[PDB]
């Protein structure tokens, strides 16, 4: 009673059912560096202007 | 001009020339900080950015 597969069938995505487990870190990484703080409030205007020098804006 | 508005005005002078002195010396500190440490906005050169790796089933298994 064995059917011959049709055109494409062998070639499809299937889902499989298991019991062993979806490793959790399979690359083994280690632990990823931790970000630079984020810079966040308000934009004010820079304090006496550029301060370039003698200018005063 | 009277020595009082004068007087207060120099005032006036001297705390903007002060304040603004000692940001002079703060952000050369900080300037300094930052660029022997890499851990803040200034001296950021850039990385490889992540997103471009594909994450998808490879033709092969062990990658
Ligand atoms: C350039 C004029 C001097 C000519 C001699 C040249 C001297 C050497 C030049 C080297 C650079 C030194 C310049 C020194 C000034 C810069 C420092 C400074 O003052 O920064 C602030 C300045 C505005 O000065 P502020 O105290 O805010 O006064 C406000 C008045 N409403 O904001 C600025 O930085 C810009 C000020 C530049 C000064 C000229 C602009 C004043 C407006 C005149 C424009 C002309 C209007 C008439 C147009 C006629 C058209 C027919």
């Amino acid at each position: 009673g064995w059917v011959r597969p049709d055109l494409g069938d062998l070639s499809k995505v299937t889902k499989v059912k298991t019991d062993r487990p979806l490793p959790e870190n399979p690359y083994h990484s280690r632990a990823r560096p931790e970000p630079n703080p984020e810079v966040e409030g308000d934009l004010k205007p820079a304090r006496h202007g550029s301060r370039l020098f003698f200018w005063t804006m | 001009d009277g020595p009082e508005k004068n007087y207060e005005r120099t005032m006036a002078i001297l705390q903007i020339e002060a304040e603004k002195a000692e940001l002079r010396l703060k952000e050369l500190e900080v300037r300094r900080l930052m660029r022997a440490r890499g851990d803040g906005p200034w001296f950021h050169y850039p990385t490889i950015d992540k997103e471009l790796i594909d994450h998808s089933p490879k033709a092969t298994p062990d990658n």
